[PDB]
RNA sequence: CCUGGGCAGGGCGAAGCCAGAGGAAACUCUGGUGGAGGUCCGUAGCGGUCCUGACGUGCAAAUCGGUCGUCCGACCUGGG
RNA sequence: CGGAUCCGUAACUUCGGGAUAAGGAUUGGCUCUAAGGGCUGGCAGCCGACUUAGAACUGGUGCGGACCAGGGGAAUCCGA
RNA sequence: UACCUGGUUGAUCCUGCCAGUAGCAUAUGCUUGUCUCAAAGAUUAAGCCAUGCAUGUCUAAGUACGCACGGCCGGUACAGUGAAACUGCGAAUGGCUCAUUAAAUCAGUUAUGGUUCCUUUGGUCGACUUGGAUAACUGUGGUAAUUCUAGAGCUAAUACAUGCCGACGGGCGCUGACCCCCUUCGCGGGGGGGAUGCGUGCAUUUAUCAGAUCAAAACCAACCCGGGCUUUGGUGACUCUAGAUAACCUCGGGCCGAUCGCACGCCCCCCGUGGCGGCGACGACCCAUUCGAACGUCUGCCCUAUCAACUUUCGAUGGUAGUCGCCGUGCCUACCAUGGUGACCACGGGUGACGGGGAAUCAGGGUUCGAUUCCGGAGAGGGAGCCUGAGAAACGGCUACCACAUC
RNA sequence: UCUCGCCCGAAGCGUUUACUUUGAAAAAAUUAGAGUGUUCAAAGCAGGCCCGAGCCGCCUGGAUACCGCAGCUAGGAAUAAUGGAAUAGGACCGCGGUUCUAUUUUGUUGGUUUUCGGAACUGAGGCCAUGAUUAAGAGGGACGGCCGGGGGCAUUCGUAUUG
């Protein structure tokens, strides 16, 4: 359901489909985003419920400019995720590396359930979101380990 | 700062304008125009720089407003009005119908034309759109906004345009065969057939291209005017094809002289 | 006087950012004019540009669009309920852009009946209103043209409509800014949205 | 010594306990709960610092009015 | 000065204190808004509690409106 | 120029430092003939300024009854030069300095599909001329003066305003009297025409509908022919552009020429009392280009731990809606969640710190400066606010405070 | 794969960084460096041939190299790490069934159904050489004959000194 004041993006509700009296289904009028790129649109973007303004596949943020990938640190923060991108710094005078990073905040979609910490998560820019928030969760890639296992209880 | 700039140095005037820094400190500052900054030339680096027809500024200036040279057909009153690629100059008295094609080494080459052709121009279109009533409009790198041009037109074409009426004619795509010379870029004034086209998801595609006697380059399709047809150009070039074949060749022609 | 600028502001972890700039003028910040609902009266504002943005102090007219069966007419503004952003501005009937408006039901009755004949809203009296009801008498084919408008469509408007019609006042959400533009345009709840703001409205009531 | 009676309300928040976070461990940090004490402001009660006030052949052979110290106690007090 | 609420609190120390340290703001009336529960039926409905916080308006800056009621700080000697 | 030398000892070897050696750029001492270039109040004091200047501008083309000069010159306004004013543009440029500023500014790279934009370049541009107002000007004045101004009279327009004709009404939506054909005794059903009335074009602000990759039949009811028919584009992505539907289009009111100059000819008619007007200047609603601006993505900066936790009631992080803004935004507001950064050095201080392209230093690697002529930022004694303007929080603009400071 | 015109374009395309070789990449000035007798040179971007003045003249330059680090594209697969299949929920091919829809031919429209194109779910069987590199003169652990003035607690002995 929803537990705010109004959900309702773009898609007009009412058909006026009452010419005898029936209930029927009322997931049929939901908007559908294609984000190009090659990348394809997850299927709980299809058969979802939710609505959300900031999403890539349902509101209106469109990805442009970069493509980078990160993996997630923490979930604390409300639809949207921390990841953290390790890279390496050359060094011209001692001529060898050393390791830099970089904590980023970036808008996590609800469609991508199952993002346990520890996935590599692909992310792209978009308009500015928030003060901190400027790209937007795009693929989760890497299951993180074996998903197979399972403990008592 | 403060609005949009006034001046321009002659230490940040770009270099393919062969200006001194001995001669003075602010360099001839463009207009607006159809052209950006560092792809135009203005009228007075044309007269008093490079045809060597007035010495000082203020003749030329006395001239333009005096009603000799004009621009397509149309005379300009301003001693920088910009001028950039594939414009035709013309001055009203004798045989002088100068093309703005690129040399090899990136510079502004003299092309004196027979009139049968003077009246004519190629112009690449820059983009295509629909607007009021349904109606199909076509803009040009040289700034022309045009109505009901042809629905065959994809946004990368080269399309003939006459000056005396303003009329489209002749367009040519882009299509892996035609001859293109490159406009920008480390390879501006590269003459060759368009070989290989890669597309990218990010906005920018490459091309590379091919010419005679077994060369090869790449570039962008910011940088890409189409000249001819399965190497038969529609505008003659001069100096040969314009290939840059090497500095040790040229110094080898320089000592066959 | 007023800054939306961003250099007054705290970095990613909270260290205070020295100031170097003096509020320029690409950064305004103008008072906010609470939108009445007496007469109209707007007053103009200079944008950057050369260009006129249409400040409305207090307004009275609105253009509000019927959802389902596609009509727009005028409206009176009534009063404002449910803001559901800031609840003070209930009380301060300040006209926002996600507002709720009481549309007077009139100006939808002349067109439903002049498409949708044999109308309602007359609390079954049956004697009442000589409007020209029964008067042009229906000669042509356009009357069995109007009995598929109104038996095969069957023109459903159910009960939430049809208590509002009753009462006199339909609920409406603003579409439009009435600040930027000076219009308070917007669309009629319709449905959920309609059930789910009367549920809202009903225990902001209650509680 | 034996046997009985009494001490309005608030402040500080010990031990113990719970939850969350950090750490490899030692353990640490934060938010609560708890109500400890010859503890604090203060009434009744017990004494009497100052005005060296009033009286000063007075109400009184030691009293009165303010200002007072302490008031869970090494506390006050009846009877045997 | 004095009650209450919101900030902020030093030298020193036995680390417990110093501390109601020092130093500021508000306090009236009248309308509202939000939060803090119980009882029935396989989420819906009936009944009361005085508390807190926030907003507008207004009275001659007037609000602990009477009464209730810590002036404070730096030091020295002695007695914990 | 891939480089050393003297000094601890009675004497020798080693670690070690000191002192000589040579550029560099600041000052200073002595001396100085020619000539080509040539930095030059940065260091302390982004301290104070007397005096003189650095921003003005007219074409055949906005407004000319100035009293100024004067064409031959008669009269049916205006020959021309035209001082001064009204109007528009620019004074948001250039020059100067580096005082603040340490992921701030800048540098490399990417996009505004999240915005505005002077001017130029193209498209679009579908009543034989109305109204007040006013300067310069004439006389009259005030004060100690200023780029000070009042009141009396006058006139102008592309300053301000108001506002008409063309142009057939094409076509469409909704009502719409009436009419034709087939069937039924009529009632009734189906198909096809048809004036009045409201609307109508581009933009503004809404809401809705239709909008591309895929071909073979079988049952039931209506109708056309001789078994047989129908359509905007682009991106990698749209809530992009473009259509149709009902209404506002906001008095502080989007546009749809009440403007000027040159060359002067042609046609019909009863007269021109009517047309055919070729070219140029103004922005004028919008669309793109150009000059840019603006906030955005990644990466990159000196020292200090005697700066190890920082931020959050005066937003710290995110969400929901709203306000402002040119738009995307905790930029701001109400509610909700308790977040965000850090030993991979954040946070807190100092810089005699504007950042770079660069400069000096001769193996390589490095070290130290870069205020300084180019680019970008910042300020005009400190610091706040604002009109005009497309562009300013402007200072050779204004307003108020503080420190100076003139009559 | 033959979906769009016996081979190719094209699209599925990359498990992804670290590292290399191209190529675009930027703005000039400055630095190395082409040409040039500025009288040589520091510079400058110039200039040079014919013509007795009479050719109402011609020809050429104003390049290149670096632009680290960060970002983009196309090749390389040695070096260093990362997951594939261990409770099989794996890999290919071929089968049974359920629900749904975009558009074409039955001359067109309206109602019904199937093949077809695909997403979603589900049951069985065949198929893989069906799937785990052996245990470092690395390490942890286990066994057992020892060994040590190693540690702790309790006990016992010895003179001597003092009284
Ligand atoms: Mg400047
Ligand atoms: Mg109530
Ligand atoms: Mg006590
Ligand atoms: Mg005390
Ligand atoms: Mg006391
Ligand atoms: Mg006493
Ligand atoms: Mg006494
Ligand atoms: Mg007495
Ligand atoms: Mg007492
Ligand atoms: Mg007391
Ligand atoms: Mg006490
Ligand atoms: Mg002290
Ligand atoms: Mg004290
Ligand atoms: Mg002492
Ligand atoms: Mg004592
Ligand atoms: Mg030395
Ligand atoms: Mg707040
Ligand atoms: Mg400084
Ligand atoms: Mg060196
Ligand atoms: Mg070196
Ligand atoms: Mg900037
Ligand atoms: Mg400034
Ligand atoms: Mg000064
Ligand atoms: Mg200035």
């Amino acid at each position: 359901t929803e537990r705010a004041y109004q959900k309702q993006p773009t898609i007009f509700q009412n058909k006026k489909r009452v010419l005898l009296g029936e209930t029927g289904k009322e997931k049929l009028p939901r908007y559908y985003k294609n984000i190009g790129l090659g990348f394809k649109t997850p299927k709980e973007a299809i058969e979802g419920t939710y609505i959300d303004k900031k999403c890539p596949f349902t509101g209106n943020v469109s990805i442009r400019g970069r493509i980078l990938s990160g993996v997630v640190t923490k979930m604390k923060m409300q639809r949207t995720i921390v990841i953290r991108r390790d890279y390496l710094h050359y060094i011209r005078k001692y001529n060898r590396f050393e390791k830099r990073h970089k904590n980023m905040s970036v808008h996590l979609s609800p469609c991508f359930r199952d993002v346990q910490i520890g996935d590599i998560v692909t992310v792209g820019e978009c308009r500015p979101l928030s003060k901190t928030v400027r790209f937007n969760v795009l693929k989760v890639t890497k299951a993180a380990g074996t998903k197979k296992q399972f403990q008592k209880f | 700062a403060r609005g949009p700039k006034k001046h321009l140095k002659r230490v940040a005037a770009p270099k393919h304008w062969m200006l001194d820094k001995l001669t003075g400190v602010f360099a001839p500052r463009p207009s607006t125009g159809p052209h950006k900054l560092r792809e135009c030339l203005p009228l007075i680096v044309f007269l008093r720089n490079r045809l060597k027809y007035a010495l000082t500024g203020d003749e030329v200036k006395k001239i333009c407003m005096q009603r000799f040279i004009k621009i397509d057909g149309k005379v300009r009153v301003d001693v920088t009005y910009p001028a950039g690629f594939m414009d035709v100059i013309s001055i009203e008295k004798t045989g002088e119908h100068f093309r703005l094609v690129y040399d090899t080494k990136g510079r502004f080459a003299v092309h004196r034309i027979t009139v049968e052709e003077a009246k004519y121009k190629l112009c690449k279109v820059r983009k295509i759109t629909v607007g009021v009533k349904g109606i199909p409009h076509l803009v040009t790198h040289d700034a022309r906004t045009i109505r009901y041009p042809d629905p065959v037109i994809k946004v990368n074409d080269t399309v003939q345009i006459d000056l005396g009426t303003g009329k489209i004619i002749n367009f040519i795509k882009f299509d892996t065969g035609n001859l293109c010379m490159v406009i920008g870029g480390a390879n501006l004034g590269r003459v060759g057939v368009i070989t290989n086209r890669e597309r990218h998801p990010g906005s920018f595609d490459v091309v590379h291209v091919k010419d005679a006697n077994g060369n090869s380059f790449a570039t962008r399709l910011s940088n890409i005017f189409v000249i001819g047809n399965g190497n038969k150009p529609w505008i003659s070039l001069p100096r040969g094809k314009g290939i840059r074949l090497t500095v040790a060749e040229e110094r080898d022609k320089r000592l066959a002289t | 006087g007023i800054s939306r600028d961003n250099w007054h502001k705290r970095r990613k972890t909270g260290g205070k950012r020295k100031p170097y700039h003096k509020k320029r003028k690409y950064e305004l910040g103008r008072p906010a004019a609470n939108t009445k609902i007496g007469p109209r009266r707007i007053h103009t504002v200079r944008v950057r540009g050369g260009n006129k943005k249409y400040r409305a102090l207090r307004l009275d007219v609105g253009n509000f669009s019927w959802g389902s069966e596609c009509c727009t007419r005028k409206t009176r503004i009534i009063d404002v309920v449910y803001n559901a952003s800031n609840n003070e501005l209930v009380r301060t009937k300040t006209l926002v852009k996600n507002c709720i408006v009481l549309i007077d039901s009139t100006p939808y009755r002349q067109w439903y009946e002049s498409h949708y004949a044999l109308p309602l809203g007359r609390k079954k009296g049956a004697k009442l209103t000589p409007e020209e009801e029964e008067i042009l008498n229906k000669k042509r084919s356009k009357k069995i043209q109007k009995k598929y408008d109104e038996r095969k469509k069957n023109a459903k408007i159910s009960s939430l409509l049809e208590e509002q019609f009753q009462q006199g006042k339909l609920l409406a959400c603003i579409a439009s800014r009435p600040g930027q533009c000076g219009r308070a345009d917007g669309y009629v709840l319709e449905g959920k949205e309609l059930e789910f703001y009367l549920r809202k409205i009903k225990a902001r009531k209650g509680k």
